[PDB]
RNA sequence: UUAGCUAGUAGGUGGGGUAACGGCUCACCUAGGCGACGAUCCCUAGCUGGUCUGAGAGGAUGACCAGCCACACUGGAACU
RNA sequence: UACCCGCAGAAGAAGCACCGGCUAACUCCGUGCCAGCAGCCGCGGUAAUACGGAGGGUGCAAGCGUUAAUCGGAAUUACUGGGCGUAAAGCGCACGCAGGCGGUUUGUUAAGUCAGAUGUGAAAUCCCCGGGCUCAACCUGGGAACUGCAUCUGAUACUGG
């Protein structure tokens, strides 16, 4: 079960979710296949806090990977805003 | 995490004026400079090589009001930076807010600078800061709060700013009590009575 | 284009299989002196045409017994 | 104009029929700050007299050292009876990193950037000798160029 | 027995320099002639000449400058009991570029400075200073 | 030696020996005084050094030194011991910690009080 | 201041067995296999990225974080 | 909640170690080889800057000391980088298997050696250039590094066959 998920990094109260494709049975911050991008919920509004690698996501999704709900939301908002 | 004891004992121990006092009066009249503090301050024993290195280090720390842990971090930062360790260390010590506020003259000494900076009465680029050791980037604007504009001590220090020699790299406007950090000093503007070379081999034993 | 190793055979007493010793020079990790090690491998062989001491070409293959995982390819020494 | 400083002072003894006879020895190094450095050793009953004697002893027996820019031309290794000395040129601004006796010798000579370590015995009288030996045997590219008859395309 | 003839060559230059001999003589070999050629191109020796056919002998003419030996220190690095090989990016610089390191590479026996620009690297035969 | 000799037998490292084996990598160890007495130092010292034979929590019986002026360590008293040898006492390789467990601080002590377990005077 | 170790042991044929190669297993055949480049036996020990220190080489170390391994009161076993 | 504003008043907030030398910092009183101190040398038997107290000073500071443990200094297991006549250290002497090493020329091989490329060397960490918590620790983008392994192609001076 290959999934593209958010791994929570960063200090407390300042998450730095890390978009990465991984086997669903692994830990949230455990082993993963390959890092894809990042997402910063802080959203400082002075510099971009999200950059995703859409072509690798396509290579995974169209091959049989799975998108989580937050990552799916990230895909639609990046496309509409850029 | 500060110094609260007598001010001029520090100036006495290294035997030179350390600018701790406001300078409204002569330091000689206020205190006897040629004597060391304490009951043995009459005697001037032969100071060894380690002693002179330590006195240099303690002299810099007491000019800038910085403790040993803070100062050791500055030295490691200075040694990591490309260039030369001695004037890199001095350059960080200049970029502290206490020094920049004091040098631009809104505070008579670093202690007024410390109150002014730490009492939220200093803005940098319009942002309120109360950390004494916040580095000042070039092209940053430091101004007094509108509440703090009507206090006697700040205007009092402006005259003493003229009483002493003006810094070339800080541009002040006492009409509205503001200043600008054009860029860092190059160690040619700073006093030559500080031998920064001894600092390197003290911390590089 | 196939991965192959050189060696010389040390025994052929066991039947349909031989033991070959791969020699190599390796720098000593600490003292920097080129020492020589030995890799004795058990090698399967049909028709038993490998004697004693003759140089031999061997290739890795699927496991064929408890200890054997290498097979003959060619031989380059004969008749002592 | 030239600099002079004292390495060490030691009290020595010579017993006689009456008892001990105490004396004082002085090791000093004298350098112009360019690469012309010498050392003087003197003996006297009094410390001022002993140090003075070493002062004139150092003004004579001066040597010349070819410096690149406040530093050594190349790594150098100076050996005396019990003292081994390794000095190598360092980058600008790194200052002097050496033992007690070597730092004084090096700083009066005029080397500002150097990494120097002392092996073997650390007796001041012998490490100063070893340091002087290294500053001698270190060479300059132009003297090497004339030495090899190959001009100065090496650097 | 005799097990490092290259060490013998280096020892003869060193002892001849110390004793202020005009020339040294020693049985010749191809690697010996190559190292002598390197020294001659580099300016450490006056001239070498090979004589004889069945038993060749290198007659080296040593070099002096004022009252001092031209070769300050000559020593062997790669030895029969310890072979030393260095890559391109790890070739040593004897005396910060004012000395030479004889290097046997695929193209030929040559100095570190010339080997570093040819981009070869190889065995480190000798240090000459 | 020779490189070949060193490959055959590498450089054996010097094994370090602790000065306080009964502590066994513990900063302090609790024990009970199995004998409390005074002993004379080796020359050129002369005194009545206060020491105690203590059996530790790991079964190591060892003598320890009672620092300071005045102690109330009777027999069977449970205390804490720490490293540190008394030079003029052969075998006394440990110091008793004052101010911990049953051992009491030195009275009328105004300097180096933390080294003797003396609370700050109420002044 | 551990010198010999090995009898399914080393290999071959054939049957069986496993998701899969294999003495994995059994019957037979040959007498082999490992070892001074340290087998066997004894003590200690989870391994690594890394961490600490050191100019470097190196020395110590494997707590937190991540990868792998192994265990689940002790010993053994299979079932789904 | 961070954060911002208003209030009142210096008001609620400094301790620890050390001062014989190594090592920065000295005098007095007590005591009198006792009490004690001590990391090393050592100090104390009537002027103790070394013990205990007190003034003075020094270092660090919401910490300061002590103990334990690791590396360093220790070139004091020396690969880099040590020694063996007398300081520790050349077997009493020799023969000799394994092993280590090997004169000189040509050819060939390409195992060591060297060059190039390719694939790997997880992320975090360490380092460089930046970014965000008001600074800092902290978090974080990219890069460098991980030059170690494996494969393919090539060179043949040296070593080996
Ligand atoms: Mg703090
Ligand atoms: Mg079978
Ligand atoms: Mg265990
Ligand atoms: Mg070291
Ligand atoms: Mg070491
Ligand atoms: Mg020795
Ligand atoms: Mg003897
Ligand atoms: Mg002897
Ligand atoms: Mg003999
Ligand atoms: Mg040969
Ligand atoms: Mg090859
Ligand atoms: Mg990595």
């Amino acid at each position: 079960m290959v999934t593209i998920r958010l791994a929570r990094h960063g200090a407390k109260k300042r998450p730095f979710y890390q978009v990465v494709v991984a086997d669903s049975r692994n830990a949230r911050n455990g082993r993963f296949i390959e890092r894809v991008g990042f997402f910063n919920p802080i959203a400082s509004e002075k510099e971009e806090g999200t950059r995703l690698d859409l072509d690798r996501i396509a290579h995974w999704v169209g091959q049989g990977a799975t998108i989580s709900d937050r990552v799916a939301a990230l895909i639609k908002e990046v496309n509409k805003a850029a | 995490a500060r110094y609260l004891g007598p001010k001029l004992k520090l100036s006495r121990r290294e035997g030179t004026d350390l600018f701790l006092k406001s300078g409204v009066r002569a330091i000689d009249t206020k205190c006897k400079i040629e004597q060391a503090p304490g009951q043995h301050g009459a005697r001037k024993p032969r100071l060894s090589d380690y002693g002179v290195q330590l006195r240099e280090k303690q002299k810099v720390r007491r000019i800038y009001g910085v403790l040993e842990r803070q100062f050791r971090n500055y030295y490691k930062e200075a040694a990591r930076l490309k260039g030369n360790t001695g004037e890199n260390l001095l350059a960080l010590l200049e970029g502290r807010l206490d020094n920049v506020v004091y040098r631009m003259g809104f505070g008579a000494t670093r202690a007024e600078a410390r109150q002014l900076v730490s009492h939220k009465a200093i803005m940098v680029n319009g942002r309120v800061v109360n950390i004494a050791s916040y580095q000042v980037s070039p092209n940053d604007v430091v101004s007094i709060r509108e509440k703090a504009k009507k206090q006697s001590r700040v205007k009092a220090a402006l005259e003493l700013a003229e009483q002493r020699e003006k810094p070339t790299w800080l541009e002040v406007d006492a009409g509205k009590m503001e200043g600008t950090f054009k860029r860092k000093p190059e160690r040619s503007d700073l006093s030559a009575d500080i031998n920064e070379h001894l600092i390197v081999e003290l911390y590089s034993k | 284009k196939i991965r192959t190793l050189q060696g010389r055979v040390v025994s052929d007493k066991m039947e349909k299989s031989i033991v070959v010793a791969i020699e190599r020079f390796v720098k000593h990790p600490i003292y920097g002196k080129f020492i020589k090690r030995t890799t004795k491998l058990h090698v399967h062989d049909e028709n038993n045409e490998c004697g004693i001491g003759d140089v031999v070409e061997i290739r890795e293959c699927r496991p064929l017994s408890k200890t054997k995982s290498w097979t003959l390819v060619r031989v380059v020494e004969k008749a002592v | 104009e030239l600099q002079e400083k004292l390495i060490a002072v030691n009290r020595v003894s010579k017993t006689v029929k009456g008892g001990r006879i105490f004396s004082f020895t002085a090791l000093t190094v004298v350098g112009d700050g360019n690469g012309r450095v010498g050392f003087g050793y003197g003996k006297a009953r009094e410390v001022p007299a002993a140090i003075q004697k070493a002062m004139e002893k150092a003004r004579r027996n001066m040597i010349n050292v070819a410096l690149n820019n406040g530093t050594l031309q190349h790594p150098v290794k100076g050996v005396h009876t019990g003292s081994r000395v390794f000095m190598q040129p360092a980058s600008e601004g790194t200052g002097i990193i050496a033992g007690g006796a070597m730092r004084a010798v090096l700083e009066v000579a005029g080397v500002h950037n150097v990494l120097a370590k002392a092996y073997g015995s650390t007796n001041p009288i012998n490490v100063v000798r070893a340091t002087i030996d290294g500053l001698e045997n270190m060479n300059s590219p132009e003297m090497v160029a004339a030495k090899r008859g190959k001009s100065v395309e090496e650097i | 027995s005799m097990q490092d003839p290259i060490a013998d060559m280096l020892t003869r230059i060193r002892n001849g320099q110390a004793a202020n001999k005009a020339a040294v003589t020693m049985p010749s070999s191809k690697l010996k002639v190559a190292i002598a050629n390197v020294l001659k191109e580099e300016g450490f020796i006056e001239d070498f000449k090979v004589e004889g056919d069945t038993k060749p002998e290198l007659e080296l003419t040593l070099k002096y400058f004022q009252g001092k030996a031209v070769v300050e220190s000559i020593q062997r690095v790669s030895r029969p009991g310890l072979r030393i090989y260095k890559r391109k990016d790890e070739l040593p610089k004897v005396m910060a570029g004012l000395g030479i390191a004889v290097v046997s590479t695929s193209k030929g026996v040559m100095t570190d400075r010339a080997a570093r620009q040819a981009g070869l690297g190889g065995e480190i035969i000798c240090y000459v200073a | 030696a020779t490189v070949n000799q060193l490959v055959r037998k590498p450089r054996a490292r010097k094994v370090a020996k602790s000065n306080v084996p009964a502590l066994e990598a513990c900063p302090q160890k609790r024990g009970v005084c199995t004998r409390v007495y005074t002993t004379t130092p080796k020359k050129p010292n002369s005194a009545l050094r206060k020491v105690c034979r203590v059996r530790l929590t790991n079964g190591f019986e060892v003598t320890s030194y009672i620092g300071g002026e005045g102690h109330n360590l009777q027999e069977h008293s449970v205390i804490l011991i720490r490293g540190g040898r008394v030079k003029d006492l052969p075998g006394v390789r440990y110091h008793t910690v004052r101010g911990a467990l049953d051992c009491s601080g030195v009275k009328d002590r105004k300097q180096a009080r933390s080294k003797y377990g003396v609370k700050r005077p109420k002044a």
